RNA sequence: AAGGGCACCACCAGGAGUGGAGCCUGCGGCUUAAUUUGACCAACACGGGAAACCUCACCCGGCCCGGACACGGACAGGAUUGACAGAUUGAUAGCUCUUUCUCGAUUCCGUGGGUGGUGGUGCAUGGCCGUUCUUAGUUGGUGGAGCGAUUUGUCUGGUUAAUUCCGAUAACGAACGAGACUCUGGCAUGCUAACUAGUUACGCGACCCCCGAGCGGUCGGCGUCCCCCAACUUCUUAGAGGGACAAGUGGCGUUCAGCCACCCGAGAUUGAGCAAUAACAGGUCUGUGAUGCCCUUAGAUGUCCGGGGCUGCACGCGCGCUACACUGACUGGCUCAGCGUGUGCCUACCCUACGCCGGCAGGCGCGGGUAACCCGUUGAACCCCAUUCGUGAUGGGGAUCGGGGAUUGCAAUUAUUCCCCAUGAACGAGGAAUUCCCAGUAAGUGCGGGUCAUAAGCUUGCGUUGAUUAAGUCCCUGCCCUUUGUACACACCGCC
């Protein structure tokens, strides 16, 4: 990734290595009351973002623009 | 058109050895991949099988970009009556170990 | 006709001494992963060869 | 005067063959040899070699 | 090695190979009923299987043609001696190969048959050797100079999707 | 010895070549010899983009050809000699065999 | 078309006799009024051709030529 | 002609733009010996067409037959084949001439007949492709209506991306297309595995420490399949699987088809490929040893060689690139990718680590890699952090033009490309008009591949940063359906 993805993947994988370890090795009833916190605060702590890019096409220079097309 | 002598009956003597012979279909090659060690080229190849054709001696077919002249029965007796070979001698696609 | 000059202009690089290995075509033709292959010509052989239009 | 400039017809269902026209018309409505039909067609020398040198 | 090729160029290879040998085998078995090609490679020896309908017409007198034919592919692409073979296979149900069909409206057409008296001959053929469906189609000029197309249909038929590469014969 | 071989296989479709390494590996077990999982390498994926017309008319629709190839390391280790233990490469047509020695 | 030049003639060569140039003299003695070719692959039978002021071979034997 | 429906190749609301400037490129025109040529939404960075030679089809010249085969001539007392030196020529083409040798049935001349052609005709054709159309349309069986062609099924309405379904219903049950399908993206701390991916732990280390941290911190340092000398697959890869269905809740609707919202979930509409009946005298004969016919075929429209041209300019147009600046330019530092290529039958041409030399473009020796093994942890750019500039056609912009140095090639002039030092032009956000576009999208931004001996302002993909507006409509532009009219049916390019 980039710079800001690189960011994100830092303080999102911060919360849910956290959140696993305290699930593994102390209550998960204490997990809720950080977690909570969380997800109220921001869901993409712990849920990736799915969107990563769209394959570009044959009739333009991006995946969704066209070239200019002409009539005279 | 014009062959050396020596081109010829090493052409018409690899036609009899097998009654297969091919040439990638290119003028400008200094030797024959085959035979090249007779100093004889692909040209000469061509034209010699293609006047064998003319004559009805060879049925000549075309792949992609290689000639895959064949020898005919008519064919077999006028490699005897030039190369001068009896006949009991016989190319090997007409006869294996038989 | 000469053998001096009957093939003397040299071909070692450049498009003219690049012909399709099917139809000696000069035009569009398609050297990647040695195909050495004229472009329509390709398109005919492309399942033939083993390319599958997948996507 | 059917072409403009270029040479593009202004004409292009106007054919100008006289022996053809846009709608293809059978010949004696489909009938004979070679021709689309009707609907009643509906209804060893490396040896030889060495004895030669042998001697 | 550096003597040996790149995987990706030697597939590419193969698939040339394929390819010109079948176009070869299309062009000189065209009237022996010619249906297809397999070949099975392995570093020791290659084993070439041509499908035809009339293996007694594709084999030679007393086997001439294979050997011809074996001699012939040996000396054009350079195999040794005991890494090439040639062996003749028929082919079960004839009506289902497209190949093997489109051959006989050739020969039909060439020798003079009406063009609706051989795609009918041929439809009802292919559809008695079981098929859920089949489509001939005629182009070109005939006697005269416009050009026209016949299409003679019955059965299902698909043409989207992944199906109709592996339901589908084309020929 | 104590001897060891590489076996990579290479083929265009997966079925095949999952086929051929299930039954190698199913004879190394039956014949005791130790033998590590068929690793994967990534696919090599030869990707051509030409164009559907055969002339300068059109749309500029490019068409594109893809071509895959799996390629597949597994690892023999016998104590004793293993080319005489194993023999038979139970091979099927699309895909070939290599072999290699670990040291080599 | 419309070449501004004529045609050009090829050559003809002159169709010449038998070569006859040794002969034997007093009940036969050879004698040759042209050089030979000395060259292992010139071999024994070319004769070299006499110009008026050079020798050369009917194969390429060089050209022995005097300064 | 009327009525419905749909669409960012239509609009709305907006974004970025184009049209204004320079330049690159493609058309037209002009000139020229030639400026080869096709194409005029669905031609104009298109023919994968970035042409110095070849390419090449155009022009100026010059070699060759590579005119098979058959017949008739001549000929081992010579049919004929090559050639040194001079002239001759651009040419060291014996092309021609002087000149004699040599070659030895392989040819030569005449008569028939081949053969080849990037020559014509795409309005003679195949195939492929483009478009109508990727919209939603299309056809049997049985039954009903009809004397019949035909019609119903295929419809008022609701709903859907979709004749997609539901519903009324002389129709019932189907088939193609749509969907489904294959690939792709997102998730599985679940399984299979991996010294050609590694991760943790540990052992040696190297440094910072010692205020003591000491099971301290950093290491892309060395090692633990260097096979006895650790485990495991979380990260990497790739297989079998699973997972998502409008499934759960509330509301709307005939309460049916479905629609809206919300919870849990990785995901509640990811993008493509394929794609019906048919039409377009749509484009391709310059893709083919696909092809009919016509033309040429020895002073060749064949083929080869040399040179020029395809670039040429009073001008008009199209796709674009760089810009007009401070939301910036320069300088330095910091720092993050993923597609994907890589040594060749012919084919002579690979990607590059490291060291040394030069300021650079580059050069010279060592190697590695036919590749998850080497380039490579692809140290990419934008961006970020500091310095200078300061509203000035200015340190913006880099056109034009001078001088010089290299690399590629047989050849660099009409500058191939690249580098260095100089000049510093229009351009101060661009009229009427106009294009593309709904989420990792537009746009900024670089990187591979194709072209390639040398090469990208093109194209094809990849990754990075990352939005505004909208969840609607038929106002404009089209298209589809139903009704309607018809003297059209070769179907309005009609008929008359
Ligand atoms: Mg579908
Ligand atoms: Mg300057």
């Amino acid at each position: 990734g980039g710079h800001v993805a690189q960011i994100y993947a830092i303080r999102q994988s911060i919360s849910k290595a956290l959140v696993a370890y305290y699930q593994k090795y102390v209550d998960e009833a204490s997990k809720k009351e950080i977690k909570d916190i969380l997800i109220q605060y921001d869901r993409t702590l712990l849920v990736a973002d799915p969107r990563r890019c769209e394959s570009k096409k044959f009739g333009g220079p991006g995946a969704r623009a066209r070239y200019q097309k002409s009539y005279r | 058109m014009l062959m050396p002598k020596k081109n010829r009956i090493a052409i018409y003597e690899l036609l009899f050895k097998e009654g297969v012979m091919v040439a990638k279909k290119d003028v400008h090659m200094p030797k024959h991949p085959e035979l090249a060690d007779k100093n004889v080229p692909n040209l000469h190849v061509m034209k010699a099988m293609q006047s064998l054709k003319s004559r009805g001696y060879v049925k000549e077919q075309f792949a992609w970009r290689h000639f895959y002249w064949y020898l005919t029965n008519e064919g077999i007796q006028y490699l005897r009556d030039y190369l001068h070979l009896p006949p009991e001698i016989v190319p090997a696609t007409l006869r294996r170990s038989r | 006709g000469h053998q001096q000059l009957y093939w003397s202009h040299p071909r070692k690089f450049g498009q003219g001494s690049r012909s399709c290995r099917v139809c000696s075509n000069r035009h569009g033709l398609i050297r990647k992963y040695g195909l050495n292959m004229c472009r329509q010509c390709f398109r005919q052989y492309a399942k033939d060869i083993g390319f599958i239009k997948l996507d | 005067d059917g072409f403009d400039s270029r040479g593009k017809r202004e004409f292009d269902r106007h054919s100008g063959s006289d022996r053809s026209g846009l709608k293809h018309e059978d010949k004696r409505g489909g009938s004979g040899s070679h021709n689309w039909g009707t609907v009643k067609d509906e209804l060893t020398l490396d040896e030889w070699k060495a004895i030669q040198n042998k001697d | 090695m550096a003597v040996q090729i790149s995987k990706k160029r030697k597939f590419v290879a193969d698939g040339i190979f394929k390819a010109e040998l079948n176009e070869f085998l299309t062009r000189e078995l065209a009237e022996d009923g010619y249906s297809g090609v397999e070949v099975r490679v392995t570093p020791t020896r290659t084993e070439i299987i041509i499908l035809a309908t009339r293996t007694q017409n594709v084999l030679g007198e007393k086997g001439r043609r294979i050997r011809e034919l074996t001699a012939v592919v040996q000396k054009r692409f350079g195999f040794p001696e005991g890494s090439v073979e040639l062996y003749a296979e028929k082919v079960a149900t004839r009506g289902l190969c497209a190949i093997a069909q489109a051959e006989s409206l050739r020969y039909k057409l060439l020798g003079g048959l009406a063009v609706r008296r051989a795609c009918y001959g041929v439809l009802r053929f292919i559809m008695e050797s079981g098929a859920k469906g089949c489509e001939v189609v005629v182009s070109g000029k005939l006697r005269g100079q416009r050009a026209k197309s016949m299409k003679f249909v019955d059965g299902l038929m698909i043409h989207s999707g992944d199906p109709v590469n592996y339901y589908v014969d084309t020929a | 010895a104590i001897h060891r071989i590489r076996i990579t296989l290479t083929s265009r479709n997966v079925k095949s070549l999952e086929k051929v390494c299930a039954d190698l590996i199913r004879g190394a077990k039956e014949k005791n010899l130790k033998v590590k999982g068929p690793v994967r390498m990534p696919t090599k994926t030869l990707r051509i983009t030409t164009r559907k017309t055969p002339c300068g008319e059109g749309s500029k629709t490019w068409d594109r050809f893809q071509m895959r190839i799996h390629k597949r390391l597994i690892d023999l280790h016998s104590p004793s000699e293993i080319v005489k233990q194993i023999t038979s490469i139970s091979i099927e047509p699309g895909v070939e065999v290599e072999v290699t020695i670990a040291d080599a | 078309y419309t070449t501004p030049k004529k045609n050009k003639h090829k050559r003809k060569k002159v169709k010449l006799a038998v070569l006859k140039y040794y002969k034997v003299d007093e009940n036969g003695k050879i004698s040759r009024l042209r050089r030979e070719c000395p060259s292992d692959e010139c071999g024994a039978g070319v004769f070299m051709a006499s110009h008026f002021d050079r020798h050369y071979c009917g194969k390429c034997c060089l050209t022995y030529c005097f300064n």
